[PDB]
């Protein structure tokens, strides 16, 4: 428990201090707490696409960082190979 | 079932040499001495007299050869000095 | 970002604290994944950006392979014992 | 040199040495085998918490006392400061060989870090990298990583002082006879 | 060449089975030749002379013909010229001590005792920082090995001592080197005196030479390693660790130290004064209280060391010519006292304690005198080249500080009281009880200790002979006004 | 190369049985051989230290690159010659060294994974590569499962590096948040200004370095190497460790860094000592490890690091295989195997080596001689040019420190030729079996390298001002 509860409070507060910009470190953990606003949505009509989320990964994925997908597919070789690796026993 | 080769074939290490006969006549008791006064740094401690000894010749006489080299330096010139002249610069 | 801030730290205690099972620490890695995608994904919303939604989808295919190679590290472990401690490691 | 304010600064200290060996406590009861209680974490401590306070203490304290007083900043403060701390580590033993050896060890070992510089990364800055160097040029003065032909004898008479063979005119021109 | 002398060695390796007949015409053929270079050897010039480059980018296995210079350098004016000569004179002495009683696996032994000698010799040719480092260290590994398989019962922990001390030290000089070398982008020694750092820098580079200094020499109050691992050494390993080894501390002082530091020098000389007399003082009294042969001659090398360090540090001719005079007489007569204690006494009872001998004069008259001869050599009687050593290292040490020359003054009884004391008992006296009658000096020994007894009595006759290859050194290092 | 490789290595293994393993590793040993000296030639490329972003700006190649993927490549010619050759042709040896059907590919896998770590330009392919590589060597390191230690390490590898993944993920996500960027370059010394990036850039770079084990996160990692078998542990001790130094010397993301800087005293500091009281040969070793990667940690400090780090890289690799090829040499002259896979244990059973096989000792003393740093030894130009690079940049208490280590190291280097040059009651008169050609002639050639490589230095120094400036 004594562990615990440090661990708890130093974490948690560095967790949210890693994303401020402020040099004072007060500041910086009082930033975390900061969002007291509304974001305003707007329009616009420059996208004619019926372009999602997925469409987009697919895009950028297959073309922009092909490299990206080959290595994967490396990966997943392994998730196979390994497994048969050391669970089965040859011969 | 982990064993060496059995082809390695073993002998016993022998240096040779041709055994002299025994000039000496070997003393336990100065043997015991030798061996005390040899390894004497493994028994050592700190008492008040090797303490003493310690502060004396690690600490107070380095201090006073340091101020006696330390205030000396440069004070003497010596080479053909005549009467009534200062054979001291300082 | 909260909830993933707060999936990860918890998720990691538990890790850290863990002395009752092995199937824990698997659990608290996989929770431990999920939390830091969730602050990505979140990031990726408010900036509009691919980039995050891109490395949350490898994440989620690397932790895929993750899990399976960990679960045969552990039956190959299992094999030679024939049980898991509340130690076994 | 403008003083450091002892007592605050050692305060502080105290405070950071108190945390530090509270953390300490828990990690040792967390790690340790055997019954463990929220309780006996301080009772089996090891009076961890006591080395973290006192060495804290300690140094900070003779630190800034003989910066203080010597009004000057240089590693023969840390020298004193490691002095002390090493005091404080030593008493733990209960023998005078061993509290003495601690005492001019971590007095020697500081005093070495405090002439360095007292840090553990660098000073860019003073580095060699980030300074004049090579030859100097015409008839500048020369800096700390800076290298000439020849030296004003002026500065070499200042530096070393008068006497031995160090003097403020050659003697061969100084006995010429006109 | 190299390939029909490979083959020559290959095949009397091949007939005879022992290398040593080899290694000893090898080494008598190095002594011819760097006699011819001496002949060769213009004195009239303070330039290095016999110059050569090795490892250069254009040529890393020849000799060095370009314009850039990245190599190693080598060679030598008349300052190196001495060391390399005493170098050779005692290399086949070193080889010929240990002719009959190395028997297992002697072709190791005698391959790395000549191949320490090569390094040292090479050590005294190095040109730069690094090259003279490199030879510097690389002595340590063979002597460990040397002593850990071929010494005496304690062996072990001396070839760590060995080892450990010297690296510690060593290290300490390699921080400085590294400083001179980013500082200066130069690490030669040919214009070294050339460049002048702030005076700041020098003392800080300074302290690392020193510390090197200070273990290698050794001084006070870092000297314990060497009774030990002179005490297990085997002969070799003792004649050369006495003779030459102790003598690269001296050198590396004019060589690699005052010219570039020179005004640090002049700052610090006072505390190598506290430091110098602290073991001239200290190590011989505490001479007076050791109870092993070879312990009492290994604390003598430290106190006449002491005084050569007081003389070449005085700022003065006198001094330098006597610190360098010091250590050639000191390497004449210092491996003929080891001969004797550990070469002769030793081979015959196998024993080092005081206590066993008594009065060998009875059976071996030849060997007394020898030791009476030796004795009052190393004590520094007059008409030995220890006395020239000494009294100019004194002359020298005097004039630069009256008082602490005037103190250290008081070696001379100091080191006739610890050497007198062990003669004495050695050679006065009924025969000893405990040991049986052994043969007196053989043949080889007596040739050893001749050419030793020589050597020192032709130079302190007329020390003035060596002079032809030092009057430029005693000029080049001191800084006056 | 290494992907092709890859690919039909999975299906030859595939249609291939079991007595023809080592067969196929002597296959893609000549194979890699092939690669290394018909491809050398594409170091032309980087003439003026010309770099090249590749792969949409994925990857990055340059000379530091170019040469760290040839050692990478060279380290896995000797390991993978290992595998396919028999140090003797009894049966005692087939027991103790057959390569597992799969092991081959494993290597390869993690290779790959390695150099593309090394060439890393974006957060993803980093982060990508980091976990190819970390779930090779837990398979690695779990494929002897017939071993009750090894199943047990590669468990415990699994759970810390996946912690340490973790740690690393999270900064490189820390890192998007505050800039919506992935890579390093867009980071500018007006943006560093700017932002305080240092507890994000440290966390990646404690991540990545937790990862080879540095203290005070050792014990676990040289665990697992005592536990593993031999020839594996020649393997995970070295290759992990050059590809995670390799891309945090070229991003420099920790200069001037006091938390490093902390962290390389106590690394130095526990490497040094804490290898003083081992008595098993694998833990001394690690401990060796440990420290070398201390001084590797120094260079991370200071900028134009490339000359030292590679220097230092590639002797200490070299180093590192000629020690474990020695002690596996040793293996037919010891009285007593302690198990199949870690046939030797304990420092104490290569007492008396030195009668059975006397350059065998020679060559271990110049390797012990090489890690102490004696010249003309390439240890000891590796350990010079460090003290340059640190010494020119003021870190002059770390260089102290430094030398201490490298005193108190010597001591349990300096105990492997302690007890190999000491006296044994039975020695070896004959043997009709002598050991494989091929691996003596491997092992010989890195005792020459070490020997007189130094003959090199200054021709060396000509080339790297011309692909490094
Ligand atoms: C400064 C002021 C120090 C004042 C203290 C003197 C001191 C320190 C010397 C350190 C020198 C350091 C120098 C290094 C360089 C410094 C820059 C040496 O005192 C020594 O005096 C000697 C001579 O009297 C004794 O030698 C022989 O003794 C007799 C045997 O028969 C003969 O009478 C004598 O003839 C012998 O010769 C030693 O036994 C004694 O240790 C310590 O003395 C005292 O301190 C205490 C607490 O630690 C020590 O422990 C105490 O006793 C222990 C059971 O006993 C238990 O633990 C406990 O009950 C208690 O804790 C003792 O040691 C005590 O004695
Ligand atoms: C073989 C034994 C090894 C142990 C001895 C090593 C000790 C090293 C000390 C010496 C040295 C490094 C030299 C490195 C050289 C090579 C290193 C050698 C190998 C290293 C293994 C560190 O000097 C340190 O000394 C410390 C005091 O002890 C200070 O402590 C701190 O003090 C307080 C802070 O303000 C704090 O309160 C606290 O933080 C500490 O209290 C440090 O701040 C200070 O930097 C000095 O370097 C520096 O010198 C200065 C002026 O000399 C140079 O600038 C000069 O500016 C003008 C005047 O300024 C001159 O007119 C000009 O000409 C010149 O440009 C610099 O450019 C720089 O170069
Ligand atoms: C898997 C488990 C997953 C768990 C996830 C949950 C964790 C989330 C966050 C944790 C992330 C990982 C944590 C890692 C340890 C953090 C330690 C760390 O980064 O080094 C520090 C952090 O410098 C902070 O300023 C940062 C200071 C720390 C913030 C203050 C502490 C707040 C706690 C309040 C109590 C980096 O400075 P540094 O070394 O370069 O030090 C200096 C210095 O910064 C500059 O002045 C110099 O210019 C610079 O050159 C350098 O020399
Ligand atoms: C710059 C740094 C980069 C590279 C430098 C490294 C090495 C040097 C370069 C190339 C190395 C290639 C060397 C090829 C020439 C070496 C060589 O004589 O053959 C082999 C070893 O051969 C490799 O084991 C070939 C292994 C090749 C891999 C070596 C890499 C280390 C040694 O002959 P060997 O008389 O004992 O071989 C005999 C004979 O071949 C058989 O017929 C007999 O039956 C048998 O008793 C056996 O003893
Ligand atoms: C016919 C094809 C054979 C080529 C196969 C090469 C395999 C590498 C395998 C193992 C690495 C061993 C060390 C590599 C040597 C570095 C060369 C270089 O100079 O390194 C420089 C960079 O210096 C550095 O950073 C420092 C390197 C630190 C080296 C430390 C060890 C020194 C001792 C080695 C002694 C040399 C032995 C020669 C025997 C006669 C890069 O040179 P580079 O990138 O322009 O490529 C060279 C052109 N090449 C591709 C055709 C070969
Ligand atoms: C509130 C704000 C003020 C407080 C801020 C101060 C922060 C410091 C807190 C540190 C607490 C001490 C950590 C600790 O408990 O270490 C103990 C732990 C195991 O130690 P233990 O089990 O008790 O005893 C074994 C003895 N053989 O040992 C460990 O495993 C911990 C590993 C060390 C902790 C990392 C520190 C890195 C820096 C080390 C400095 C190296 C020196 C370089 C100079
Ligand atoms: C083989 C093993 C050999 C190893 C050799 C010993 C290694 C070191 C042992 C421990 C030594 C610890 C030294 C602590 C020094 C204490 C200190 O504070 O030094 C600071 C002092 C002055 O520094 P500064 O601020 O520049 O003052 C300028 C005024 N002139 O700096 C100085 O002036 C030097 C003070 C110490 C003098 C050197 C001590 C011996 C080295
Ligand atoms: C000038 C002082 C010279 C005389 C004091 C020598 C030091 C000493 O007192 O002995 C070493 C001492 C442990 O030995 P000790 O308990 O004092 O004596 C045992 C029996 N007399 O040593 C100790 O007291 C332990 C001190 C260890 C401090 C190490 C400092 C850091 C070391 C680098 C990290
Ligand atoms: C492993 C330790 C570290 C090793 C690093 C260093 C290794 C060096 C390897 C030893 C080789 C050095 C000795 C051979 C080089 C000298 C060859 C030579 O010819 O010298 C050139 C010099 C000038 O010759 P030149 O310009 O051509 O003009 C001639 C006009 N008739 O001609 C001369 O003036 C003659 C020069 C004489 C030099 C005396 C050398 C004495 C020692 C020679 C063998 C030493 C072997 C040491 C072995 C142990 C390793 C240190
Ligand atoms: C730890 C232990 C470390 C050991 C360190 C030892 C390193 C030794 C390196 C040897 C290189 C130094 C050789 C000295 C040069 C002497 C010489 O000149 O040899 C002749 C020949 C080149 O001669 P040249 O360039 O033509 O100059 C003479 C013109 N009058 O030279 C040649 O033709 C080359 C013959 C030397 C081949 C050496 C092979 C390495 C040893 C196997
Ligand atoms: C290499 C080039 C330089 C060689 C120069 C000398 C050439 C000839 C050497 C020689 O004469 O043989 C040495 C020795 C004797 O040969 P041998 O009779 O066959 O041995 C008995 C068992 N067969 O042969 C042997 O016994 C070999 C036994 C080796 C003993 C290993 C321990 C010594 C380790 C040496 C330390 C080297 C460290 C390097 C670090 C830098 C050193 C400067």
């Amino acid at each position: 428990l004594p562990l615990v509860l440090i661990s708890l409070i130093v974490l948690t507060i560095s967790g949210l201090m890693i994303y401020s910009n402020d040099s004072i470190l007060i500041n910086k953990l009082l930033e975390a707490f900061g969002n007291d606003y509304n974001t305003i949505i707007t329009q616009d009509w420059f996208n004619i696409e019926n372009t999602t989320l997925l469409t987009t990964i697919g895009n950028v994925l297959l073309t922009n960082n092909a490299f990206i997908l080959l290595v994967l597919a490396i990966v997943l070789l392994l998730g196979i190979i390994g497994p048969i690796s050391i669970t089965m026993k040859h011969k | 079932e982990l064993k060496p080769s059995s082809a390695i074939q073993r002998g016993p290490l022998n240096k040779g040499g041709w055994d002299a006969p025994h000039a000496l006549h070997n003393d336990g008791a100065i043997d015991r001495y030798a061996h005390w006064r040899t390894f004497y740094q493994e028994r050592f401690k700190y008492t008040r007299a090797t303490g003493k000894s310690t502060l004396i010749f690690l600490v107070a006489f380095p201090a006073l050869i340091g101020y006696v080299a330390y205030q000396s330096e440069g004070l003497f010139e010596f080479a053909g000095k005549r009467r009534g002249e200062s054979v001291t610069t300082r | 970002m909260f909830i993933g801030t707060i999936i990860l730290v918890l998720s990691f205690l538990g890790f850290v604290f863990n002395r009752r099972n092995i199937i824990l620490a698997f659990i608290c890695l996989e929770t431990m994944l999920l939390g830091i995608n969730l602050i990505l994904l979140r990031n990726s919303v408010l900036f509009d950006d691919i980039s995050g939604s891109l490395f949350a989808i490898v994440i989620i295919i690397l932790a895929g392979v993750e899990s399976a190679i960990g679960l045969s590290l552990l039956v190959s472990y299992y094999r030679l014992r024939g049980v898991i401690n509340s130690y076994g490691i | 040199f403008h003083p450091y304010n002892t007592l605050g600064l050692a305060t502080q200290s105290a405070m950071v040495g108190l945390g530090a060996g509270v953390v300490a406590a828990a990690a040792r009861n967390s790690l340790a085998t055997g019954p463990r209680n929220i309780l006996t974490t301080f009772s089996k401590s090891g009076g961890v918490v006591t080395i973290f306070t006192g060495a804290s203490i300690a140094y900070v304290f003779t630190y800034c006392s003989a910066a203080n007083l010597r009004e000057r900043k240089d590693g023969w403060n840390h020298m004193w400061a490691g002095a002390a701390t090493g005091a404080v580590l030593g008493a733990r033993t209960k023998l005078v060989p061993a509290f003495i050896g601690w005492t001019v060890l971590c007095g020697a070992a500081c005093g070495l870090f405090g002439w360095t510089g007292a840090r553990f990364n660098a000073d860019r800055k003073a580095s060699l990298e980030q300074s004049p160097k090579g030859f100097v040029q015409e008839d500048a003065h020369q800096t700390f990583w800076e290298v000439v032909h020849r030296r004003p004898l002026s500065l070499t008479v200042e530096q070393l002082g008068e006497g031995r063979g160090i003097n403020a005119v050659p003697i061969a021109t100084a006995t010429e006879a006109p | 060449i190299l390939l029909s002398s490979l083959y020559l060695f290959n095949r009397i390796l091949a007939w005879q089975g022992n290398v040593k007949h080899f290694y000893l015409f090898a080494s008598n053929l190095l002594l011819l030749f760097i006699v011819v270079l001496y002949i060769n050897f213009n004195t009239f010039s303070n330039s290095f002379q016999f110059n050569f480059e090795l490892f250069n980018s254009l040529n890393p296995f020849g000799l060095s013909n370009s314009d850039i210079s990245n190599g190693l350098l080598f060679g030598i004016d008349g300052l190196s010229l001495t060391f390399i000569l005493l170098t050779v004179l005692l290399i086949p002495l070193t080889l010929l001590g240990n002719w009959y009683n190395i028997n297992f696996n002697s072709n190791l032994y005698y391959t790395l005792v000549l191949a320490i000698g090569l390094v040292i010799l090479l050590n005294f040719w190095a040109l730069d920082y690094i090259s003279f480092y490199i030879l510097f260290e690389a002595t340590l590994p063979l002597l460990f090995i040397l002593i850990h398989i071929y010494g005496s019962s304690d062996s072990e922990r001396a070839s760590f001592y060995v080892l450990m001390f010297t690296l510690s030290g060593s290290l300490f000089m390699l921080l400085s080197i590294v400083v001179i070398s980013i500082v200066l982008n130069t690490t030669n020694f040919i214009n070294h005196n050339l460049f002048v750092l702030s005076l700041d820098l020098q003392t800080i580079i300074w302290l690392g030479l020193f510390i090197a200094i200070m273990v290698k020499t050794p001084l006070f109050p870092i000297h314990v390693w060497l009774p030990v691992v002179h005490s297990e050494s085997p002969l070799a390993g003792s004649m050369i660790l006495a003779g030459l080894i102790l003598k690269l501390a001296l050198y590396a002082i004019l060589r690699l130290l005052l010219p570039l530091l020179c005004e640090a020098q002049i700052l610090y000389t006072p505390m190598i004064y506290i430091i110098s007399l602290l073991t001239i003082i200290l190590t011989s009294l505490a001479t007076l209280r050791q109870i092993d042969l070879k312990v009492i001659i290994a604390y003598s090398s430290i106190s006449h060391m002491g005084i050569a360090i007081l003389g070449v540090c005085s700022n003065t001719s006198l001094g330098i010519y006597g610190s360098i005079v010091l250590g050639v007489a000191h390497g004449f007569v210092s491996p003929a006292l080891f001969l004797i204690v550990g070469g002769i006494l030793y081979d015959r009872y196998h024993i080092r304690i005081v206590n066993y001998y008594k009065g060998l004069t009875t059976y071996m008259p030849q060997l007394a005198t020898y030791i009476i001869i030796l004795s009052f050599a190393n004590i520094g009687t007059p008409l030995t080249g220890n006395f020239t050593g000494e009294f100019l290292s004194l002359q020298g040490g005097f004039i630069r500080n009256p008082i602490i020359g005037g103190i250290s003054c008081i070696s001379v009884l100091l080191a006739a009281i610890y050497q007198l004391k062990l003669t004495n008992k050695l050679t006065g006296g009924i025969s000893s009880i405990y040991m049986h009658r052994t043969n007196d000096v053989t043949i080889r020994e007596k040739f050893i200790m001749n050419i030793l007894i020589i050597s020192t009595l032709i130079i302190g006759i007329c020390p003035q002979i060596m002079y032809n290859l030092l009057y430029w050194t005693v000029n080049n290092y001191i800084y006056i006004i | 190369m290494l992907i092709l490789a890859i690919i039909s290595l999975i299906t030859f293994v595939s249609m291939s049985k079991l007595s023809d393993n080592r067969a196929i590793i002597r296959l893609i040993n000549i194979y890699l051989i092939l690669v290394l000296v018909l491809d050398s030639f594409l170091y032309l490329l980087f003439l003026n230290n010309q770099t090249y972003t590749v792969m949409g700006e994925l990857l990055i190649f340059n000379s530091f690159t170019f040469y760290i993927d040839m050692l990478i490549y060279f380290i896995m010619i000797v390991i993978s010659s290992l595998y396919g050759y028999n140090l003797y042709n009894n049966n005692l040896y087939k027991t103790l060294f057959e390569p597992k059907k799969e092991l081959i590919i494993l290597f390869l896998i993690n290779i790959l994974g390695a150099l593309l770590i090394v060439h890393s330009n974006d957060f993803i392919t980093l982060f990508v590569a980091i976990e190819l590589q970390s779930y090779s060597i837990y398979l690695i390191t779990a494929i002897y499962n017939s071993s009750y230690k090894a199943s047990k390490a590669s468990m415990l590898y699994f759970f810390m590096g996946g912690i340490l993944s973790i740690l690393i993920a999270y900064s490189i996500n820390t890192y998007y948040s505050v800039l919506n960027s992935y890579t390093l370059h867009s980071l500018d010394s007006l943006i560093i200004n700017t932002l305080d990036l240092n507890l994000i850039l440290i966390a990646l770079s404690l991540g990545l370095l937790f990862k080879i084990g540095i203290a005070p996160l050792h014990k676990w990692l040289i665990s697992i190497y005592e536990n593993t078998p031999i020839l594996i542990t020649i393997y995970i001790s070295l290759i992990p460790k050059i590809s995670i130094l390799s891309y945090l010397v070229l991003s420099n993301i920790s200069i001037n860094s006091l938390v490093i800087s902390i962290l390389a005293i106590l690394t130095l500091l526990v490497g040094s000592v804490g290898g003083l009281l081992q008595i098993k040969i694998k833990r001394l070793l690690a401990f060796s490890g440990l420290t070398n990667a201390g001084y590797m940690m120094l260079l991370l400090l200071l900028n134009n690091n490339e000359f030292s780090y590679l220097y230092y890289i590639t002797q200490y690799s070299i180093s590192h295989l000629a020690i474990f090829m020695i002690i596996i040499f040793s293996i037919y002259y010891i009285n007593y195997i302690n198990n199949q896979y870690n046939p030797i244990i304990y420092v104490n059973q290569l007492k008396g080596l030195i009668h059975d096989n006397a350059y065998l000792v020679l060559s271990m003393a110049i390797v012990v001689f090489s890690f102490i740093g004696i010249p003309p030894l390439l240890g000891f130009f590796g350990k010079l040019n460090i003290l340059m690079s640190i010494l020119n940049n003021g870190y002059y208490f770390i260089s102290i420190v430094l030398i201490v280590a490298s005193l108190i190291s010597a001591l349990y280097y300096l105990y492997l030729l302690n007890v190999s040059i000491q006296d044994k009651n039975n020695i070896l008169i004959n043997s009709n079996e002598t050991v494989s050609s091929v691996l003596s002639y491997i092992l010989s050639s890195l005792i020459i390298l070490i020997t007189f490589g130094f003959i090199y230095n200054s021709l060396i120094i000509d080339i790297f001002n011309v692909y490094f400036n």
